This record gives structure tokens, C-alpha cells and sequence, in this order.
RNA sequence: GUCAAGUGAAGAAGCGCAUACGGUGGAUGCCUUGGCAGUCAGAGGCGAUGAAAGACGUGGUAGCCUGCGAAAAGCUUCGGGGAGUCGGCAAACAGACUUUGAUCCGGAGAUCUCUGAAUGGGGGAACCCACCUAGGAUAACCUAGGUAUCUUGUACUGAAUCCAUAGGUGCAAGAGGCGAACCAGGGGAACUGAAACAUCUAAGUACCCUGAGGAAAAGAAAUCAACCGAGAUUCCCUUAGUAGUGGCGAGCGAACGGGGAUUAGCCCUUAAGCUAUUUUAGCGGAACGCUCUGGAAAGUGCGGCCAUAGUGGGUGAUAGCCCCGUACGCGAAAGGAUCUUUGAAGUGAAAUCAAGUAGGACGGAGCACGAGAAACUUUGUCUGAACAUGGGGGGACCAUCCUCCAAGGCUAAAUACUACUGACUGACCGAUAGUGAACCAGUACCGUGAGGGAAAGGCGAAAAGAACCCCGGAGAGGGGAGUGAAAUAGACCUGAAACCGUAUGCGUACAAGCAGUGGGAGCCUACUUGUUAGGUGACUGCGUACCUUUUGUAUAAUGGGUCAGCGACUUAUAUUCAGUGGCAAGCUUAACCGUAUAGGGUAGGCGUAGCGAAAGCGAGUCUUAAUAGGGCGU
RNA sequence: AACCCACUCCCGUUGAAAAGGUAGGGGAUGACUUGUGGAUCGGAGUGAAAGGCUAAUCAAGCUCGGAGAUAGCUGGUUCUC
RNA sequence: GGGGCAACCACACACCGAAGCUGCGGGUGUCACGUAAGUGACGCGGUAGAGGAGCGUUCUGUAAGCCUGUGAAGGUGAGUUGAGAAGCUUGCUGGAGGUAUCAGAAGUGCGAAUGCUGACAUGAGUAACGACAAUGGGUGUGAAAAACACCCACGCCGAAAGACCAAGGGUUCCUGCGCAACGUUAAUCGACGCAGGGUUAGUCGGUUCCUAAGGCGAGGCUGAAAAGCGUAGUCGA
RNA sequence: AUUAAAAACACAGCACUCUGCAAACACGAAAGUGGACGUAUAGGGUGUGACGCCUGCCCGGUGCCGGAAGGUUAAUUGAUG
RNA sequence: CCUUGUCGGGUAAGUUCCGACCUGCACGAAUGGCGUAACGAUGGCGGCGCUGUCUCCACCCGAGACUCAGUGAAAUUGAAAUCGCUGUGAAGAUGCAGUGUAUCCGCGGCUAGACGGAAAGACCCCGUGAACCUUUACUGUAGCUUUGCACUGGACUUUG
């Protein structure tokens, strides 16, 4: 019983040059670039949804410094003064509160000033 | 056919190694593991054929696909003679298990479709398992004790 | 209606990404006039009556295949059948017979140019020069035969030499050459194994010569066994990978005895010989109708019939009943072969016996057996018996017992093989596979030669293979029109990837790198109109390809131009361990028989008891002065 | 000088050419050059001897067999969990 | 590390910081549970390598079944479902075959071997276009003349770039008809395609006659077999 | 032949030695052929290399030639134990 | 060898050349020793004539290179969105880290780099690798030679 391996095959490459397409000129087109540049990208997809979680942090941490020294104080004696307390909130919603809803921010601010720290 | 000096030199040429024309990596060069004619046999045993052969004799009782009769005996070879008689016992697709097998039962049912007339030492363990009603006589019977016990 | 300052949308030479159409290219799919291996039968040869292989010639026109040979795709006869025919790659002319001998198939004959064992002498194969005899023919020829060497025989003939041998002529009979494997003899390597290598293996294998046959060889006891017996050889299965042999290394390896297949024995090439059927050609051969869709029904429906023939082929798509075929009989002018009568002769039924013989001595071979306590068969050199009151065998040798007649011959069957056929069959191939070869293949081409050796399938059901018009060189190529179910089926089924283009959208001319990924503005086209989705990606954070070798490679270490096809742990026989099964102190058969995947066949193997080098003894036995201890075993 | 040979320079090296060309050189009545036809062959020939030549191949040709020689050595070895 | 001044010692709090730990949601191995997963009950980077469990391809059984001209296999998109190999439903092209299910039998899955055979790229419209014996006008034909024919004028060989025999080649010679391919460009031209034509011997060369080197060699000697050497003889310019 | 034309190889000349003809020697399983239809003023082998002047000592080693007295020494015979 | 030994000649200056010394690591007599006229596409020095060899190049004539029309190759290539410098790093970076510079795209020239292209390095080591050569390596053999037994006899003799 003679198998030809001509149909199976092909089945496997366009499956690989979908994944492919949109990239720049023979990398997106011949099959012997296209496989590296589709593992290549599977390994940056990995890595990088740790680095999601470090990049808006980093972000949040830097709306709220600007923001709370608008007020006076820094970033650093706010989380202090936050925690004297316990207000219990992320990094996240503090700074939503930072942009748009500023009036009750200067409402937070006032309170880690009574804490005094 | 052919093959049998080295095209181009071992050093030198600028291509890869090679040694033959007739290779399995070229061309119509030969398959590397060819396969010459051979057997294909098991070899059970005698006790453990009969076995199985009185394991399937119980699940036919068990599922009603066993027709026992009297006798069944055609008088001329003619087929629409036949195809008349198993009207009578209700049945079409079937094994017919006898001893005394017959030149008017054999001439007979070389042309039916799905109609198949054995001996009682021709039966093998697929027609048994094909052939969905199977119909043996009271002789039969018999000597499936002096075969299988 | 005025300057100054700030801000920055358009604009693409060309490119990037996505989609939409094309072109190149020939894969995938489906299909086969061709292969491949088996099963069961045949028949196992052809040639001096001129072979296997060819050159040249032959057709109403023209090259090549297939047939024939100056009587040249044929001639004459018998036999079969039966209306169209003039071979294939392929048109228009010319004609032959109807109901039978025209094609067409089988038997027998006649012709049969030149080459080739080639054979009248020569040659560079397909050429040249001839004689002799009997006839015919005009200073020039044509018919018809003959004319090779060697063997055997047979006449005639007759050297040195008196006789008579050599020798020489004349006649008769035979042989010579070719062919795939098979068989018996002559001659006979090396690589490689031994982890080197000289003995040994490989191996009396490859190859090279000589014979013969459809098979050959071998065969009818101076054989084997132990005091019991077996009676020719050849072949398969066990004894057994056992006794032996072996730089006791690698390794090589019997017999006795059992089981089967097959079932004859006779005697003088030489005292005195004998050595009834099948087959090539044929013929008969049963059973179906309406209705839908479709270019076209075998399919959807709806009913009936055949059957000793229902999984065949092919007909405009899937047919037991449309066409060819499929189960049984008849044969056959004439040949062939096989069993018979039969004819001769050989096939050959058919009488003894054994002298430089047995043995011996050096030198070698074959025996499973490599001088080994080496028996036995062989024969190159040298020798040498007794007369079946003798003889020679029983693995150095010797006595006693057993068993056979050496020095002369003949033999069927079981057996081995396939260049050649014919049926059939496939868990075989499906044009990069299967023969090197589906196609005009051992061709084209490459070689002074021996020798090597490719690539090359597919329009449609049917040529219906595109009349006619317009541009063009009076062309090539197109645009219509017509055929068709369909011309993006147009001289060709489908028609992919790399590669090249043309349109439409969005981004790019102050910005540095494995070209992606996370966030992300804007724009576009669609949808309810925006997460309803798709396409582009300004800006920005992290980011030095893949494989192999290695203590480590982004590595300036290896490899890769990309695409599409193919391209690497298999088989057989022995044996060990696990998984899952059968019967169980017992389990199982190999060959071979068989109405043949059943059944028979228990020879043989493994087990149920060990210890010992062995005889031996046994739930024990060995060592030993052992009954003591100890080893192994229950 | 024809003719045979190959000492120097440059050009050529994917050449016009798998060994030439343009300029100059040596022998040129003989141990000469050459046409046709023959003889010698693979551990074997030939050789004023270099291990040179034997069909662009020579410290032992070319071709078909033994033969799928042997390789503790390089290279490659294909779908998921 | 750079701008730049955030340098050193003692000291205090606060923040920042990994795929670590915690939170929430899924998955799986192991062992128990609460029946060993009814449910619990505790772990998971990995090369050489050992163990466990699956997908797909081709052929056979089940298969005279089932699906299909209202349209099969393929080719091409799009959607959707699983931890994955992969599965499933549809738009167009295609024009006749396909294989639930569960078991067998394997020529059973390629990116890499300076792998093999066809196709197509980059180099690149780049180097070259084959002796540095020169051509310039006219007239003609034609769809179209630097290259074709004729004319006029220039150049070059002339012990050859001219004539003729021997080899060797094998119709290249000549004339009508043509220009797709070839010819290193174009061609109306051709040693190129198709169709006809065309080689005259007593004396010239062969054959016939005779021989050189050399070959073959009846009889004959020699040799395991093939065969070797050689007398008569008959071939060889 | 295709990177080396020489101081290399040749050479006329010189010496040594072997060969009395069915010659030494070579090619051949062998038959036979070359040598040579020649005959030691000839034929093989080894070295040196026209011409001129010359070529010294060593016979222990190894080889060849000469000699047999004596020692050991092969198959073949086979006493004796 | 030490060595450009020492001495004389030739040149403004001479590791080569010519003539001598002899202290010959390591000349030497047919593997010949010393001389030698004529001949060398032979080796080494010196001189006259002569010159773009050269100080140091300048100009002219042809054939290519360059532009236009026709035809149209080759080796090479994982993929490119293909800068410099100082570090690091399988240890000499277009691609890493830091920091300077640069608008997009051609054509003619030049060869510093891309450990540039071609060739599984020949030098060097290995492999219980291969060839062919040498001998006093080992085991054998062709050939040549001694003696037994055959083919192979009688007649006398010496002598055991």
C-alpha cells in the first residue's frame, strides 16, 4: 500500500501561512523563513504578557504621583498616608480618579493629610 | 538495472558524495527496504480453536439468530425452487448448516444473492459471525457433540 | 482693514501591507493499451531439408513500423463461417463478391535474393573471382545440379624396400552452430571475519572451459548394526547446533536411531551377448416495462421475470433482463503429442567372472575430522599378493564373534529449473511509481572500442477540429459569428506553490539595526451603523534568526537560492523477558496425508528430582579414613 | 627560408584556445623530419632514464563482475500530549 | 553607562522592585477520601534517556450497505469547535466518484543529508557580440534595407585569403517556393525548411595479375581445457 | 605531451668479467623463436666518460674464485632395546 | 660550521668576483684526480657603445572603457528596514550597551572591510587506514643446484 504524502502536506503549510501573513516581503510568502517568524512571534507573545503587567503599573504609579503633587504631597508619603488608614484601593482606580473624577481625589488627598503621613 | 561506477570522482567536483546512479536518495534508484513475497499465518492450536468456536455457538442461542429444523431437502436443482422454501420459514440472507450436502442443494444457491450452503466441517468462525440468521438441522446438531463436545 | 509671533493639512520619483482579477508553471485528484509477483497446466529445445540474429527489396502516390522474399501486405489446396473489404502511425483515387471460399481465422504444400556454423577459393558481413557435369544458346551466354574440413566405415590405389604398412583418391553415414536457468566434471581467487595478522575463515563461493539431458547424477551390499537385527538409491522433517574437530581462537559441524514421499530390480557393449486419448477454429447459450429530473437514464419512482450462468467487461451518468460474454455439450478434411497393438532397431526384459588388482612405502586430496592414538575412500612416483578350504569389514592395535563377495555392466518413480506459452489471482503499481522502456526504447545521445544510457500519457458522448466577416505582411495573432451540455473544453480534463504583473484602499522624503511583539492615534469599507467587524499602523516599551557539533556560539565555526514531488530502524529463521489468552502434572505437534484455513499425524520437544569429571547412587548426593563438618538440592 | 622544435618578455586565465597568440630565438644533408601499412599491453609493455608515456585518465589504464566490499569516522533521521 | 553634582561615615522611617508569595478563575499526576475520582484528599522547569495515552494518511473487512449529476474527489475562501495532533458546517471552481462506525495491514507523516529530478528567481537588461585586410554612394526589390542583387569608386591576399589530387565527409551542389525556429543583431539572404533536378569511361583511379613488412594456416608437433607455434599453401601496397 | 632544457641522460674512447656453439643470456607451462643464417679482432653484463699527464696503501668485514685433509649435515636403510 | 677568516687587485665606497695563505669541523685518485684549444638559448663578475630602465614623466595615433538602438551570460545567495566610535562577548561586531552623526534614489572611479568568491587543507597530528619502494624484519615461493628411485644394459676389475 504506496502512500503519497503530496496532500496532507499541504494541508499543514497553508495552516503556517495564515498565521504568517502581514509581514514584510519573504517572510510572509516562502515557507522556510515563515516558520521561523511564526515560533519567533509565539515566544514574544509569551514573554510579553508578563510585560503587560509591568508596563500600565508603571503607568498607574506615575498619573498618581503627578497628580498628588498638584495637591502636596508625593506619590511615596500617599501610600503611607493611605495606609495609616486602610482605604484599600488599587493602583488602577486611583488613577481614573486622577484624570477624570479630580474633585474626589482632592476628597482622598484631605484624608491621607489627617492621617498625617 | 545499471549502476555501477562513480559519476564524478570522490574530491574535486564541487557536488555532493556520491557513489551509484541507483540509489534510494535519486531517482528511479530502488526502494531501500523492499519487501519480497512471504506468509501470513497464525497458528492458534487445536484446543483453542474450538474455543472459540463453542463461544460463538452460545451468544447465537442468546440472540435468536439460530434456526433449528427437521430437514431441509430440495428435490430438483432449480433455484426459484428454493427461494420458495426458505419463504416458508420466513427468512432471506442465510447460512444454511448441514452435513449432507447435496448436488441439488449445491447447484442450487450458486446464484442466489445473499444464500450460502456450507458443510458442517467447512463452517469457519467468520460465516458464523456474518450471515445475520443461520439455519442448521437436527443432524447437525449432533455433531458439533463429537466435534466441539 | 495693517505687521510680529506661534502652529502645520494637502503634494510620492518610487516603494510596503491586504484584497480582487489575470499570466507563467505543471503539482494534486480521477483514469489506464503497460508492468510486477504468484497458483495451476502445458513443453522442454532450433540447425547442413541451411538456424538464432540481420542487410536490402516489396504498396496506385510518400517516410517509418508490422507482414512477406523477384511467385515478394502474397500463390494453391482441404476445414470453420458469412457480408462487407483493400495491415498500423493517417486522405482523396481506382476497383474485387452477396448470400457464400471475398476479406477473415486454423491444418498441409509450393516459392524462399544476398549475409551469417556459412561449407567451391578468398574478403573490410550483407561483396569479388570461379570451376565441373549433362543439356540449350550467334565471335558476349543461360538452365539444372554438384564442388568445405574432421570423424568412422568402404572400395580402388602403392614410397623409400623384396614383400607391405605409411600415403593418396573415390564413395556412404554422422557431427560443427545457437539458447535464460537447471545437472555432472576440469581449473579455481580476493576483499572481508579473527576488533592487527601469517594456520583457519570467506569458499571449492564468484568467474572461466568441457559434456549431456528434458531432467541429470546416484543405485541393487566385499553396506550398517551388537550378539538384537535391519536389506538398493534419491528428497523433506527430527536426532542436534549434540559427539567431535578447531592459533581448542573466529568458527565448522556428523552419524546411529525414529517419522514421511516414492515401490521394480536385473545382469554381460565385454570369457560366450540380448546392450487408445487429447490438442491446434468454432457453434448454441435464458430473462423489462411505464414514470421523473437531465445534453444524455443504467439513476428517482412503480411493478414483473430469469437462474446449473448475480459482483465480469461497455454502452452519452450507478444495467442479472440493451450489446458482447458466463454453465454443458459436439468436435476436426487434416496434422501434432500422449497411452496403447506394431513393424524393425535401439527403450532391452536379458549368463559367468575379475591382476600389475588388494595391500604396502614416501607426497597430496576427499571424508564434519588443521599428524593428531588416526580407521576408511582416493591416486602422482616406486612396488606387490590368497584363489571364494580363500578373502575385507566392525575408527590405533591384537586375539575371539558377527556380517558381506572387490577388481564387468544395465535401470522407472518420488527430484531441480523457466528464455517460451496459456488460463487465473492479488490488503500488488497507477506515469519522479511499475520493467531501463504504457509514448516508433536498448531508440536519441556519450564513447577508437568493450560499454553506458535518457526524457517523453489524458479535447469531447461524437470531430460535430471553428463556413462567413473585420485589423494584419498576401502572415503570426486576435475580435466577432457558428458547433457543443460546457470553448476561462480550441487542438486542449482538473490546473496548486515559488516567480511576475495590473487596479483599488491605508502608511511612508530629519530618520539608525533578526523587521516581530505589548500599548496605541488616525483614516477607510462595511454592518443599524461605533466596542456591531474587517484592512492599514504614525508613535512608543522590551527584543543579537534556525539546525549541527560541543565545557561555551548572535557568532567572524558547520550547512541551506526559494518552491513542488520523492528521500532513512525493515524482513525471515532461532531464543529470552513482560502484557493478555487456552488447556493444566501435564501442554503441544514438524514434515506429510486430506472433499485442502476443518480433520488426522504425538516422531520429537519442554516439564514433573537432584548431586557428581565419571561409573554410579537417589529426596538426597559429592569430597573424605567420614558415619564428623561443608557445597549444591528438596 | 619551407619544415620540425619550444629559450625570453608581455597579453590571455568566465580565454578565440581543458596549453594559444604577437614580437624576438635554436636545428636546418642528417644520432634528420614525415605520409601510408603493420608489431609489442596491465605487476605488462615501451623508455638517449624524467617514474616519463600506453585515446584530454598512470608509484601500475579503461570497463563489467565478486559487491548493497570494509569504515571504533563525518553528515542526516520526518505527527501531538 | 550618559547629562550633570545627586560623593563618604553614622542613623531613622517611607516607597519602589521578579514568572517569588497571596487573591480569583480554569487543567492535570498522585494518594486517600466520602465507595481508590460519587468526592475528597496533596504536586507539575528539563537535555541524554526509561514509562503512559492519542490524531491523521493509504489499502482490506463490516460493503450488493450508505451518500452523489438537485452535483463526488479535489482547488479555493470564510465561519466555528477542542490541551494538542486535528475536526465540522458553508460561498464560488470542478464534472464522477466517495466511505458512519469499529477492527486488521502498513512502501504510515520532512526544512536541513555541499540530498535527487523538473520550474523559477538575484547577479543584470550589467559583461560580451570571436583578430585593429577599412569602406562610401547609387539603383532596385519588398510589409519593412548598415548586412540582399546590380552599378560606380576605394581597400586587402597573390609560395595564398588562388587553382588541383589523397584521405575524410555524406547531398552541404543547382532551380522554383518560403523566413516560425538557426545565424551571437535585422533579413526580402543562406551551407536553413518544403518540392523537383543533377554524377555517362577499353585508355583517369579501382577490381583482375605479382609481391614487402605482417596475418591466417590444411597435414604436423606442443599443451589441464580453452589454445600456442608453424610446413605446403593464399591473403596483404 | 600541459610551471623545471640543466651542471642531468647519451656519446666516441677505456678497463673488468662471463660465453667454444644445441654458447652465456632473454621470452615463453611446453613446442619453439631472438641472439645469429653470426663463431672469441665475436656476443652479453657492470662501471668511467674525447685529449694530455697519471691512477697510492689495506684481503680483517661482505661477495666471487681455488682447495680438499678433517669436522658437523638431507631424505633412504632399520641393527638393538 | 665558526665567517663578511686573513692578505693583495678592481670602485668615491665591494657579505658577490679575481689572485694567494692553509689553521681540509666535512677534498683526494676510474661513485676517477688535476690541466685543457674549440663549442654552449649554461652559472657568476667587470668594461665600451647605447638607451624613457631611471631622476620625473609630457604629448600624439589606433583598439576597448563611457552614451544610443538590437541581442543578452556567469560564479554567488538563511533573511534584511545593510552608518562611526569606545566598551563587552567562543576572547578582532552593520545587528548587544552607551553616545555621536545622516533628507529619499542613481551614475562614473578606487579596492579598506563584509575573517570577500573558488577548492570537505596538501603543512601538522590521528586511524590496531591504503598504496608502492628498501633491506641483514618474519614467513614463504619462481629460478638455479646436490643426492636417492624410475626410464637403464654386459664385460672384466679394485674393494666392503
Amino acid at each position: 500500500a504506496r502512500v503519497k504524502r503530496g496532500v496532507i502536506a499541504r494541508r499543514r503549510h497553508k495552516k503556517i501561512l495564515k498565521l504568517a501573513k502581514g509581514y514584510y516581503g519573504a517572510r510572509s510568502r516562502v515557507f522556510r523563513v515563515a516558520k521561523q517568524a511564526v515560533i519567533k512571534a509565539g515566544q514574544y507573545a509569551y514573554r510579553d504578557r508578563r510585560q503587560r503587567k509591568r508596563q500600565f503599573r508603571a503607568l498607574w504609579i506615575a498619573r498618581i504621583n503627578a497628580g498628588a503633587r498638584q495637591n502636596g504631597l508625593s506619590y511615596s508619603r500617599l501610600i503611607a498616608g493611605l495606609k495609616k488608614a486602610a482605604i484599600e484601593i488599587d493602583r488602577k482606580v486611583l488613577a481614573d480618579l486622577a484624570v477624570n473624577e479630580k474633585a474626589a481625589f482632592t476628597a482622598i488627598v484631605e484624608k491621607a493629610k489627617a492621617s498625617l503621613a | 538495472s545499471g549502476g555501477g561506477k562513480k559519476p564524478w570522482r570522490q574530491k574535486g567536483t564541487g557536488r555532493a558524495r556520491a557513489g551509484t546512479i541507483r540509489s534510494p536518495i535519486w531517482r528511479g534508484g530502488g526502494t531501500t527496504f523492499a519487501a519480497k513475497p512471504r506468509s501470513h499465518e497464525q497458528k492458534l492450536n487445536k484446543k483453542m480453536y474450538r474455543a472459540a468456536l463453542r463461544s460463538i455457538l452460545a451468544e447465537l442461542v442468546r440472540l435468536d439468530r439460530l434456526v433449528v429444523v427437521a430437514d431441509f431437502a430440495v428435490d430438483a436443482p432449480k433455484t426459484k425452487g428454493l427461494v420458495a422454501k426458505l419463504d416458508t420459514l420466513g427468512l432471506k440472507d442465510v447460512l444454511i448448516v448441514t452435513d449432507g450436502v447435496d448436488e441439488n442443494l449445491y447447484l442450487a444457491a450458486r446464484n442466489l444473492a445473499h444464500v450460502d450452503v456450507r458443510d458442517v466441517q467447512g463452517s469457519d468462525p467468520v460465516s458464523l459471525i456474518a450471515y445475520d440468521k443461520v439455519l442448521v438441522t437436527v443432524s447437525a446438531v449432533k455433531k458439533f457433540e463429537e466435534l466441539l463436545g
